[PDB]
RNA sequence: UAGGGAAUAGUUUAAAAAACAUCUGACUCAUAUUCAGAAGAUGGAGGUUCAAUUCCUCCUUCCCUAACCA
RNA sequence: GCUAAACCUAGCCCCAAACCCACUCCACCUUACUACCAGACAACCUUAGCCAAACCAUUUACCCAAAUAAAGUAUAGGCGAUAGAAAUUGAAACCUGGCGCAAUAGAUAUAGUACCGCAAGGGAAAGAUGAAAAAUUAUAACCAAGCAUAAUAUAGCAAGGACUAACCCCUAUACCUUCUGCAUAAUGAAUUAACUAGAAAUAACUUUGCAAGGAGAGCCAAAGCUAAGACCCCCGAAACCAGACGAGCUACCUAAGAACAGCUAAAAGAGCACACCCGUCUAUGUAGCAAAAUAGUGGGAAGAUUUAUAGGUAGAGGCGACAAACCU
RNA sequence: UCCUCCGCAUAAGCCUGCGUCAGAUUAAAACGAACUGACAAUUAACAGCCCAAUAUCUACAAUCAACCAACAAGUCAUUAUUACCCUCACUGUCAACCCAACACAGGCAUGCUCAUAAGGAAAGGUUAAAAAAAGUAAAAGGAACUCGGCAAAUCUUACCCCGCCUGUUUACCAAAAACAUCACCUCUAGCAUCACCAGUAUUAGAGGCACCGCCUGCCCAGUGACACAUGUUUAACGGCCGCGGUACCCUAACCGUGCAAAGGUAGCAUAAUCACUUGUUCCUUAAAUAGGGACCUGUAUGAAUGGCUCCACGAGGGUUCAGCUGUCUCUUACUUUUAACCAGUGAAAUUGACCUGCCCGUGAAGAGGCGGGCAUAACACAGCAAGACGAGAAGACCCUAUGGAGCUUUAAUUUAUUAAUGCAAACAGUACCUAACAAACCCACAGGUCCUAAACUACCAAACCUGCAUUAAAAAUUUCGGUUGGGGCGAC
């Protein structure tokens, strides 16, 4: 078929971008994922997940001012417009992030551990053990891919041989280099999981189509399974 | 592309079966062309090259029906054209080396006119012939000025 | 009407044994519990085999299943 | 007396021979037949199945480069059905013909047109004077069913025996198929015209030729061998496989649009109620107005609503708030 | 005079398809003409047909946008420099029109008109039978009708079952108690440049169940899944007991004994729950196989393939008060349509031939056609539906066929394919191994002589691809014997 991904924009902007729905279809036009369709129209606000991105001609730690915290239709967590120097960008808001606050984006790992302020971005090596973190990256400079959902938080468990052990929201441990940057605190919208849909219609507004009416006998996969926590996932190469 | 009997028993199901060769990407050096090529080959190709004592010998010795490669046939034409022309572009600054290489492979040398057509497909050959034969038409002005002058000269003799 | 299974001591099981119940004794002031003893059985009939709960056959009692389609 | 009837051409079939192949100007791969702008996608990849094997599961002939012969031999094979060589052998070869059709035949063909289908695709019918029509009051007639001229008189497979006499008298249970057996109230048939269904080996028999030989290389032969004559139907499934064509209906989705009075509450997958969407119940209709409608009555009607436009998903599949729904 | 269901316009579709003249070809009737030949016609301002480059810019809905309050978070915006002197071409424009084989009571988007200024005609003429259709009115009674208050009239009470609710489905016999659904729960997954998602476990996907309220008991032996050392797991597939005796009889708190992974718990119960069955009792009726409340061992109820209550809701199924009524007692009158007659036009199924009676008997077993009787001049028109085993569809029930197909699977055959694992293939190198001891003697030490001081290499290249195996997943191909007082079951 003639499917073209809407994700064609190449330059970062804070202007909400028009996005196109998939209906759960793939590029071939056949349904690939069921239960997707319709819903309210939405515009995409480009989120910058690399908190330590110095301006073009700048280097080192820098501060930003929170302009606004607002609803994002494309994700569970709220997003914050931050401005520093001559640059404005969208980022994921923390639990207590509000307009007028100042946040610190540093890459410095010092002998002593810093006093962790909620919403600040530091390297994992610079944070005290037990700090609640979010928006963690697997490798340095890769950008945050973990602990992004509303209310989610990880904890820094250990710091050994230039590496950091963090507990993921699923409780599985994650070893990374101590230079990987994370954000302090919990993600915004802590009460997301307490929301009540209330009626079938509201699920339709969210772009969710009803389940199939076909009755499926349950098989061996079903039933409670008590399994050990998976072994620590490591991204450091020795 | 063929069929097999399951468990090598004719009384069992006949199944489709495709056997594919194991492919390897290797780098080869041509002495006549003084260039390195990254060619996808099979272990049989490596054995045949070893038995020929080099890529140049393999390309020049192997007939078209055994090479089974348009790229191989193009390499053959390239090598043969350099041998036919005794091209000085091979090691331009080392005439002695250039002449040892050409001597090593002198048995395969052929006239240049023939070498230009080696390995060409019928479609390529037709296009090459078409280009050779493509000439702008001659203005009839020139042709008629030749019949006239030639005719006037003959008339003068009779006078 | 058709089909499969079962029958063991008074009771319930086992592959001719245990358990209690029954009777005998001891312990108790007496009873029970307990301890030591004792007895008791292969639904019925017919046949094979030296020998048949254990190989077959018919009958009785009982149980379970089926008894449909227009 | 009407309706009709009648016709001999158009061309066509099978061979032979010969290799084959077009052109004014203009337009035409975008929505073809559209004068005039920035692109760059590019071709190859084992047929399957019906069917036969009385199922079916391995297997089941399909020109592949010289007629004949070797030979249905070697050989292959659920060693079944059936399949099947080669060495070797080695011929003839002058297009302009027909114990072919003649308008239901022969090409589907007056034409791939009309018409049918969204598309791929399916696919017709028919003409008839004469030397002259610048001879048209011309070229007579007689012939199927159907009628008309000309309705009918007790009683009966409709006739037969008869009779002076149509009827009245006497005798008589249409036909085909199918069956143990059919007037059967078992099958088919309004009627006319045309069309519409028995193809060949193995042997044997019969009649010629020659004869321990026969035959115009091959083969057979302990009277054989050569040649000839003479025997083996038609229509019909539900299916299976391959390659194309289809989402202008409908299912779901994508892009960007549109509609929703009045009243109540004013918060609403809230109520009443138009437009609009749906289709509960009854009657009507049932070759209908309609291959699903009409009248009334009903459910919903700011929502998971309804709807116009363009696009997407394709059959070993799609799509589905699973009804085995829907995909012209 | 009477209708107005409309109407006008645009879009889409269609393509000259009721303009003139000339033809008598015709509109399901008719000489006007939508049919034929010729000749005319729609004129752009509406609409279509658009735009130089590169970089750069674009957080703050809409709703009278102002108060107010939201979520499902939204249709409208640039600058910088460079380049650029030119003008009104081309195409749509008609109609009584499109999709439905038709001049089809159907289908058909938007604007305006909200009943009309626009658009139209239900009766060819007559008669005023039956049957039939659509209406209006009806004495007394008022559901006595009927499967049922269907229909009609009037316009209301209470209750029960199921499903929570709005919603969804078999286009064309089922709209429902079936599906979905908020909620609850189980399972899988630690991650980016084409779905999921420009998302990241408060997430995403695969499922079950079905809001809420009280709850969801016992079982991991078997199957499955997972996990490996045993094992874990039921809101996974599923399961959740006997025999004999003891208070007169019923029953057994009780007692013996066997079995099992556990022995059905709470609840509820004659149920939409195999029969028994119209179970018993109270209420309801003059009378109840109905309905409601209870009793219940249901030996075949029962707890997320959910149990039990309960608001609201339902064209779901059942019962009922009151009213209402031609539903009925029991029908009647009138109007319209149809009808019949006249005129025009003019189909379909059907049809062996018919000179096409009744009775009894007979017969391939139900006779207009045969036997014995009886009846009998000929031919229309209107009714009727007892027969012509009436017409329509080569019975869909049933059986048969070494005929099909859909579906399921622990039917046979197979793993080509997909995934996993193993080996081979391919591909670089890093390391090569130590448990004396003097007993005697020597030697300044440090150590030596004798009574052994040998022999001996290990590891080892991650993926991708190819070949060969193994296990899975998901599929493919094919079959489902016969006999039989029909087949099945039994038996053979
Ligand atoms: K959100
Ligand atoms: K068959
Ligand atoms: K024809
Ligand atoms: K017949
Ligand atoms: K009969
Ligand atoms: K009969
Ligand atoms: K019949
Ligand atoms: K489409
Ligand atoms: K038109
Ligand atoms: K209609
Ligand atoms: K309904
Ligand atoms: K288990
Ligand atoms: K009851
Ligand atoms: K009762
Ligand atoms: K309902
Ligand atoms: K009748
Ligand atoms: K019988
Ligand atoms: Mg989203
Ligand atoms: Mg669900
Ligand atoms: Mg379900
Ligand atoms: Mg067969
Ligand atoms: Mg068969
Ligand atoms: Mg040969
Ligand atoms: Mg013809
Ligand atoms: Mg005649
Ligand atoms: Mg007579
Ligand atoms: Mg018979
Ligand atoms: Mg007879
Ligand atoms: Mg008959
Ligand atoms: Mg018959
Ligand atoms: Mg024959
Ligand atoms: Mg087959
Ligand atoms: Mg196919
Ligand atoms: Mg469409
Ligand atoms: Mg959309
Ligand atoms: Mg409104
Ligand atoms: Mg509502
Ligand atoms: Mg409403
Ligand atoms: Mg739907
Ligand atoms: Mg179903
Ligand atoms: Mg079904
Ligand atoms: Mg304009
Ligand atoms: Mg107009
Ligand atoms: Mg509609
Ligand atoms: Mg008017
Ligand atoms: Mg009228
Ligand atoms: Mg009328
Ligand atoms: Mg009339
Ligand atoms: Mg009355
Ligand atoms: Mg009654
Ligand atoms: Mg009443
Ligand atoms: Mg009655
Ligand atoms: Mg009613
Ligand atoms: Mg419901
Ligand atoms: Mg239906
Ligand atoms: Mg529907
Ligand atoms: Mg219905
Ligand atoms: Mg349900
Ligand atoms: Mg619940
Ligand atoms: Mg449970
Ligand atoms: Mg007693
Ligand atoms: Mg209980
Ligand atoms: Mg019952
Ligand atoms: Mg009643
Ligand atoms: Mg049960
Ligand atoms: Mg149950
Ligand atoms: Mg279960
Ligand atoms: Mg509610
Ligand atoms: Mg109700
Ligand atoms: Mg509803
Ligand atoms: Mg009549
Ligand atoms: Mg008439
Ligand atoms: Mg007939
Ligand atoms: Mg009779
Ligand atoms: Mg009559
Ligand atoms: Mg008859
Ligand atoms: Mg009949
Ligand atoms: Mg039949
Ligand atoms: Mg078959
Ligand atoms: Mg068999
Ligand atoms: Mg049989
Ligand atoms: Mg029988
Ligand atoms: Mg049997």
């Amino acid at each position: 078929a003639n499917f073209v991904s809407w994700k064609s924009r190449t330059k970062y902007t804070i202007t909400p971008v028009k996005m196109r729905k998939s209906g759960g279809r793939d590029h071939t036009g056949r349904i690939r994922v069921h239960g997707i369709g319709g819903g309210h129209k939405q515009r995409y606000r480009m989120i910058d997940f690399l908190r330590f991105r110095p301006e073009e001609t700048k280097s080192g730690p820098f501060e930003e001012k929170v302009i606004q915290v607002r609803y994002d239709p494309c994700r569970s967590a709220d997003i914050a417009l931050v401005a520093g120097g001559s640059r404005k960008r969208w980022i994921i808001a923390t639990e207590n992030m509000q307009a007028g606050d100042t946040i610190l984006n540093s890459n410095h790992i010092g002998r002593m551990a810093v006093a962790a302020r909620e919403g600040d971005a530091h390297p994992l090596g610079a944070l005290p053990v037990g700090t609640l973190i979010n928006n963690v990256e697997s490798e340095p400079g890769r950008g945050a891919q973990y602990i992004r959902a509303a209310g989610t938080c990880g904890v820094l468990l250990r710091k050994v041989n230039g590496t950091a052990i963090i507990q993921l929201p699923s409780k599985r441990q994650m070893q990374v280099l101590e230079t990987c940057v994370a954000t302090v605190g919990r993600v915004s919208n802590v009460d997301h999981n307490k929301r009540v849909i209330g009626k079938a219609g509201r699920n339709r507004w969210l772009g969710k189509r009803p389940n199939s009416g076909r009755w499926h006998r349950k098989g061996g996969w079903a039933g409670r399974k008590i399994r050990p926590l998976p072994p620590m996932k490591s991204y450091v190469k020795l | 592309l063929g069929q097999i009997y399951a468990n090598n028993d004719k009384l069992s199901k006949r199944l489709k079966k495709v056997w594919k060769p194991q492919l390897f990407e290797r780098e080869f050096y041509s002495e006549i062309l003084d260039k390195k090529f990254t060619v996808t080959v099979t272990m049989r190709t490596l054995d045949l090259i070893d038995e020929a004592y080099g890529l140049d010998f393999y390309i020049l010795k192997t007939p078209k029906e055994d090479l089974c490669s348009k790229f191989g046939m193009d390499l053959k034409r390239g090598m043969l054209l350099r041998l036919a022309r005794q091209d000085p572009q091979l090691h331009p600054e080392d005439p002695e080396r250039r002449a040892a290489i050409y001597d090593k492979y002198k048995e395969f040398a052929i006239p240049e006119e023939e070498a230009e057509w080696v390995g060409l497909t019928l479609e390529e050959a037709i296009e090459k012939q078409r280009l050779l034969e493509e000439k702008d038409p001659v203005p009839l002005f020139k042709i008629y000025v030749a019949e006239l002058i030639q005719q006037l000269q003959q008339q003068a003799l009779s006078e």
